[PDB]
């Protein structure tokens, strides 16, 4: 009576092991645990979304509104939350787009599931309700698609793709951020129209260089790569033009050393007198063949000895240090060169072409300019990013990567397949699934009708973060979808969407004029990952933890 | 969801609390099952102070040992209430509660809900009460035969001590009632017999006395120890004043008043003593062999002891509260408070009054009465636990012989009543069901759980309970077709059956009736409790 | 596999409770635990027994060979030992003799049962084996008594009773200690031609007053009592007054006052002048009537005021405090007076007679001597012990208390008779129990044969404490009973014990018949309890 039996036969497992089952409201506590981190990403959704500050154990601060980036530094405890954390990371890797949608959609499916479980629906019937409704959802997305990108590169068409993607990440000015990204994409495209070749694109081609100081309006696009380096012998503006011939050596420049027990052997004083002048003639003979080929610049991958740097300054040859690997690998893609390990005379067919190499002060340090020109086009262009704070420079770099990942979506599928933006995609699916829930007899219609209710979070979040009442604005939007379709074709009511601030009362007319659209390839995997993320949580009847 | 209310709150829900009720009752039964029967084990209770208590009864064991498990507390309070009214059945109820849970727990793992299990208990218990009326045998107590009371009283003593001390105590507990009876009024009280605790002779040398015995001895040497004819005068007033209600004092002007004010307090004492002396000589003066004895509940002035010493009057002080009512029944006198009204009619009579000196204390013995309405039992022992072990054996033997006079119906013992309920509860046909397949599950669990009593008796004897009960079912099958009514018991000597009526073993009516009803409620509430919660402010 | 399940019963009861049950321990284990204290009593048995020093938590040292006294001051955690301790306590309270026999006999009955339980004999049939063997033992003790005596009066008749008891305790003194007890019993018994109806006798008639210093041989017997007090007011008159009347007053001597708290109330100064002489003449009136009756001694238990002591000093009346009430009734039995709580005047019938009173120092401290010669005393006496150490005289007082306890056990029943000692009775009981087992066939023969084996410890302890071999003298003792002269064979303690046979009638070493009957019944019941307890329940601390 004084002390409990304290769960007899609990010694079967260690004291750190705990058992949590769907019974005793733990499945409700798991859903309630999602709402703790769900509201964190709700205020970050949309162009008006609010960025968040997360301080790790090392002191590094990353300010971003991206749900996939924020969940990386956070330490997660509840097991089912890690299902939602790792679900948003896959969306950022695969499509590089729609990361905040997976976080919000998978969290709302569990919120509407709390009412489904309370009514007595078993975990098996709830899973079957979302799987049957998702298959109908993916089929309706292909029916509601409007327009296409058609040609790969265009000045105007790239403003209907990258611009609406970067509008949510560091909104700021529209045309300023869109022109910087759209310029670097046109350089890495092989073009070659009418040739019938298979298009190709690399997401790691475009590199963002973070340089503090200045302003965003002072940023520009550089066709070549930009590094922070100090030339050893001399700096040269290379105003003599006629371009240049450049060679890249992944191996360092120095006398070849034996990998085992390199040692100087001198038997008599006769060999010692010629040992000092012998090493000078070796580098002279090797570097003379390079200078005879007209090579004004040499890219090195490791430390170069001083004896080798002497003869390079004699013929006026620049010296570049390219540490590690990936930094040197993208240099040859600019000039179209093939590295070779030997120090001998390079092949003229493997030599690159760079017209000018400049060194100027940007952020207070000397940077080398690899920028290319109109002719002899180059690939893997870099974008100089100027900013006052380094925290803004980090997320804009990820904001540009979101626009670069959107270019990848123009390659694998048949086209761009633009979808109505401003939340009009998830709203139209509500009326279609509602009709689909009635067409299915049985008890499975409860999970299907509530599956469309979870799509109401997109219009409510965009309206709440915009400073508008969700009770006045949201029902007024259904008035366009409540009139269904008339006796005549050509219905433009599908372009209605949610507006930020301004005059409210729905607004922005038809979004076709606003030019903001969504990607179909992004919405395909965004719904599949978010559904499986909530399905995994609902499919687990018992959760076991260790040590805590 | 309980920790959200309080951080320190803990609970066990559904089967988590169900395993507790089955385990805690089985663990408590496993300790007390070895005490069931005449061959049962003897427990030695040793506390932190060094006291030793030997008893086979579960009432003393559960009282001295505090139970930490909340589940076994219900069984302890149920066995305690069983000992209050019936004075017997502590071990029996404990063995039934733990068995009803284990038998019902086997069906719960099969998918049976505890609600319909509790239904089978109430339906089968009501059928056992109807069978209890037909199984019991009415007896005639108007003859007051000794042989019938000796066998019933011996059956309770065989479960306490060996057969040597049982044969000594059997006529004592049979004589424990005797002259205490009423035909019309039916009132029977066992609190009139006195339990004396003293170390003298041996525990097997104790005897029964036909009259009251007191622990107070003669305060003055000249008081005669042996009195042939004594008139007991009951005085509830204190001869020695302890204090005066209204605060007062004595203020004397001269030293001559000091002895006078001291003599002022001598008048009130002599005023009460004046009427007492006149009462002795009122009957007859100068009469030898006729003494006068006073038994006082309050204290007696040591100064007044010499007043009664000259008249050879025995005085006793500091009597118990229950002793006053016993003086009217034994000596035949009447309780008196003050001395203002006296008479020979209100005085008692005793044929022999003597006192014996045991150790440093003297005990008063009164016996040889004409029609005594009460008696006493002298319990002697060779040690400390001998007084506690024999007392627990007598008190449990008192309630056994009282139910015979309270209820003329006597139920045979030796597990004959529990085995008879087994075959009766197997098939109830269409008589009482209430549901299809729901009620029959609880009845089967209650029927097989009643067989733990005969099996536990055999386990304490060192034999096989399955082989003993096997020959019991074979005899009951041939007895139904032979048109002969037979009561088959359990013999623990040769490991065979027997007849409780021939062997002399019987059980009380109130003990078995309250055991089945009491154990059913405890086991039912534990099956209906799916959560064990603990909360409060430290 | 690292941690044990802890059992489900761990939550049941409490962690402080400990359990010892059948197959769980005990079962000749706990019997091996009492062997440590059993060996303690084996070395203290007999006249050659060894005393044991015990220091209580209070610091008092009690040196004695009595098992009842030793086990009383020892704190023992083992519960089953208390069954043997309380068994020895009954022997001291009732009979007062045989405490060492009860602890040794009951300890061997559990030792001989070690072989019985090892053979698979259940404890149920073991109890029935000792009970039927105990009944046959008590019935055979009557035919072996050659010492039946109807006297119980003459001093030489006590040499076969009191002296054998004193032979065991403080064996260094025989005729010195026996004369002190035998003379004290002769004083407390009334002188008459024939005294029947079992005259009353109590242990309070003989007392022991221990005085430090002096040899034990210098001790004597005093018919009165010796108390340590300070006389006041005058030196005694020696025999000049011859027999003087002594008045024992329970209440103190002073002007009688009420139980409630009083105070003096004086309205005028006229009563103030008479207040000084008022209290003087008030108490003098009650003190004057005492001197007229010839009372030379007044004993008031409570404190006596100086006003009462002033008058009694000039008349030559002795005043003695006697603070303790227990010793107050003892002085009354010397003179034969009646304690009077009232003051009044002494009546001739209620006054006693004392021959002489003197104040002397036996050990250097002044004590008052109540010795009365030629006078009539009833159930009163004392024994003055003289010794160099206090601890040695402690067991001597217990030896005297055990000597007078035999007189109480002899006088109260019809008689205690006599039994042959020095291992003579214990060997004869072996042949009786052994032949008794063969008369009735059954499974109880195993318990009957082992019951006679436990009787071998008493006769060999006398040989073991004498530095003798139990494999020679003891086996040769059984051959001496082959066949009156065969019942008198016993154990010899001496350098002449090589023959192993000494006649008991030479030294007249006898034991009481009633003592052995009460010792066996307690020892058998004590060993029966240990075997009848199946499960042990302990508690925290
Ligand atoms: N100016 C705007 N007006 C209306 N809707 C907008 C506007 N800017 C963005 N949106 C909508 O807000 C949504 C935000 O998408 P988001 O979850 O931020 O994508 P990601 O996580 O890949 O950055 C977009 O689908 C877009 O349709
Ligand atoms: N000698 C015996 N032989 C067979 N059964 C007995 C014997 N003595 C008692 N019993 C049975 O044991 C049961 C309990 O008896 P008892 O031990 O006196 O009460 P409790 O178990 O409450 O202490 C009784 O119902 C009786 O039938
Ligand atoms: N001088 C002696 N010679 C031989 N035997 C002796 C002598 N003195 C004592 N004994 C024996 O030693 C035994 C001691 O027994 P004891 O412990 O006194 O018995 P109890 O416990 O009844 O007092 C006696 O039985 C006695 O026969
Ligand atoms: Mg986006
Ligand atoms: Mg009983
Ligand atoms: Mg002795």
């Amino acid at each position: 009576s004084l002390r409990l039996p304290q769960n007899p036969n609990a010694g079967l497992f260690k004291q750190g092991y705990n058992s949590y089952s769907n019974a005793d409201g733990q499945i409700i506590k798991s859903i309630a645990a999602i709402r703790e981190l769900h509201q964190m990403c709700l205020t970050s959704m949309g162009p008006c979304g609010r960025n968040k500050i997360i301080v790790n154990h090392l002191g590094k601060i990353i300010i971003t509104n991206d749900a996939a980036t924020m969940l990386r530094e956070l330490d997660i405890v509840h097991p089912a939350v890690k299902v939602l954390v790792m679900a948003t990371e896959q969306q950022k890797i695969d499509m590089g787009d729609g990361t905040n949608l997976v976080m919000i959609l998978a969290g709302e499916l569990l919120n509407v599931s709390e009412k489904l479980i309370s009514m007595g629906l078993s975990a098996v019937e709830i899973i079957q309700g979302y799987n049957m409704a998702r298959k109908f959802t993916l089929k309706e997305l292909d029916e509601m698609v409007v327009g296409e990108i058609t040609d790969k590169n265009d000045k105007n068409e790239l403003l209907k793709m990258i611009k609406p993607v970067i509008s949510s990440k560091k909104y700021g000015s529209e045309d300023i951020l869109s022109e910087l990204v759209s310029e670097a994409v046109s350089h890495v495209l092989p073009v070659a129209q009418q040739a019938g070749e298979i298009p190709y694109f690399n997401v790691d081609s475009i590199r963002v260089v973070k340089i503090m100081g200045g302003s965003l309006s002072n940023s520009t696009v550089i066709k070549g790569m930009v590094f922070n380096r100090e030339p050893e012998g001399h700096v040269k503006s290379l105003s003599e033009d006629k371009k240049h011939k450049v060679a890249v050596f992944t191996c360092p420049l120095d006398i070849a050393n034996t990998e085992t027990k390199g040692t100087v052997l001198l038997h008599n004083a006769q060999e010692m007198l010629d040992f000092s002048k012998g090493e000078e003639k070796q580098i002279d003979a090797m570097m003379k063949e390079i200078a005879d080929m007209g090579v004004e610049c040499i890219v090195a991958g490791a430390g170069v000895g001083e004896l080798a740097l002497h003869y390079l300054n004699r013929y006026g040859i620049l010296v570049l240090k390219v540490p590690s690997k990936f930094e040197l690998r993208r240099l040859c893609r600019v000039c179209g060169a093939t590295p070779l390990p030997r120090l001998g005379a390079p092949t003229p067919e493997e030599l690159g072409l760079v017209e000018t190499v400049k060194t100027m002060e940007i952020g207070g340090d000397r940077v080398t300019v690899f920028k290319q020109e109109q002719g002899e086009i180059s690939r893997t262009s870099t974008i100089i990013l100027r900013g006052a704070t380094q925290n803004n420079l980090d997320d804009i770099e990820r904001a540009i990567d979101d626009g670069v990942a959107a270019v990848k979506g123009l390659m694998k599928p048949s086209g761009g397949k633009l979808l109505p933006g401003a939340g009009a995609t998830e709203i139209e699916l509500i009326s279609r699934i509602t009709k689909y829930g009635e067409r299915t007899p049985g008890l499975l219609q409860l999970a299907i009708k509530q599956f469309a209710v979870a799509f109401e979070v997109v219009p409510r979040t965009l309206a709440e973060t915009a400073g508008l009442d969700v009770n006045e604005v949201l029902p007024n939007l259904y008035a366009a979808h409540n009139v269904t379709e008339p006796g005549a074709v050509k219905t433009d009511h599908l372009y209605k969407g949610v507006d930020i601030d301004g005059e409210s009362d729905e607004g922005v007319k038809d979004i076709r004029e606003e030019n903001i659209y969504d990607m179909l390839a992004t919405k395909k995997f965004a719904i599949n990952v978010a559904t499986e993320a909530a399905t995994t949580v609902l499919s687990i009847d018992q959760i076991i933890m260790a040590k805590k | 969801s309980l920790q959200l209310l309080n951080p320190k709150a803990e609970s066990l829900r559904r089967d988590a609390a169900l395993k507790v009720n089955v385990t805690s009752a089985e663990g408590l039964q496993s300790v007390l099952e070895t005490n069931l029967g005449p061959k049962g084990t003897l427990k030695m209770l040793v506390d932190g102070a060094g006291n030793i208590k030997l008893t086979k009864d579960g009432k003393v064991l559960l009282t001295e040992m505090q139970i930490q498990s909340p589940t076994a507390v219900l069984i302890a309070r149920a066995a305690a209430a069983q000992d209050e009214i019936t004075g017997d059945g502590t071990t029996t109820v404990v063995c039934l509660v733990g068995e009803l849970l284990r038998q019902a727990h086997r069906f719960i793992q099969e998918g049976v809900h505890p609600r319909i299990i509790t239904d089978g208990f109430e339906i089968a218990r009501k059928e056992s009460m109807k069978f209890l009326d037909e199984f019991k045998i009415s007896k005639t107590n108007l003859s007051n035969d000794r042989e019938f009371l000796l066998q019933v009283a011996r059956s309770s003593l065989l479960t306490k001590v060996d057969a040597d001390l049982t044969e000594v105590l059997t006529p004592i507990v049979t004589d424990a009632v005797l002259s205490v009876y009423d035909a019309q009024a039916d009132n029977l009280d066992l609190h009139m017999v006195e339990i004396m605790q003293m170390q003298h002779l041996s525990p097997k040398d104790t005897t029964f006395i036909k009259g009251l015995v007191l622990d107070h001895g003669g305060r003055h040497p000249d008081m005669p120890t042996r009195v042939k004819n004594a008139y007991v005068l009951i005085l509830n007033v204190s001869l020695e004043y302890e204090k005066t209600e209204v605060n007062s004092g004595f203020f004397y002007s001269s030293a001559d008043q000091r002895d006078k004010l001291a003599a002022s307090e001598r008048k009130f004492v002599d005023a009460k003593l004046k009427k007492i002396i006149d009462l002795k000589n009122e009957v007859c003066g100068m009469d030898p062999d006729k003494g006068f004895v006073i038994i006082n509940q309050k204290g007696i002035d040591p100064m007044s002891l010499d007043v009664f010493a000259k008249h050879n009057i025995l005085a006793l002080r500091r009597a118990k509260r229950r002793n006053m009512e016993r003086l009217q029944l034994v000596t035949g006198g009447e309780a008196q408070n003050s001395v203002e009204d006296l008479s020979p009619q209100i005085l008692g009579f005793s044929g022999l009054v003597y006192q014996e000196t045991i150790g440093e204390e003297k005990f008063t013995y009164v016996t040889e009465n004409t029609d005594p309405k009460s008696c006493t039992i002298l319990i002697k022992g060779s040690t400390h636990y001998a007084l506690a072990q024999t007392k627990d054996a007598v008190r449990d033997g008192l309630r056994a012989v009282a139910n015979v006079l309270k209820d003329k119906n006597i139920i045979p013992g030796a597990g004959a009543f529990y085995i008879a309920l087994s075959r009766y509860l197997r098939s109830a046909n269409m008589n009482k069901l209430g549901a299809k397949g729901k009620t029959k599950t609880g009845i089967e669990a209650f029927a097989e759980a009643l067989l733990v009593i005969p099996k536990t008796l055999v386990k304490n004897s060192g034999f096989d309970p399955l082989d003993v009960l096997a020959m019991v079912e074979d005899e009951l099958d041939d007895a139904q077709d032979s048109d002969e009514t037979r009561y088959v018991g359990v013999d623990l000597n040769i490991g065979d059956s027997c007849d409780p009526t021939i062997e002399g073993i019987w059980d009380s009516y109130r003990v078995l009736r309250n055991a089945i009803t009491g154990a059913t409620g405890i086991a039912s509430n534990l099956l209906l409790c799916d959560e064990l919660l603990r909360a409060g402010r430290s």
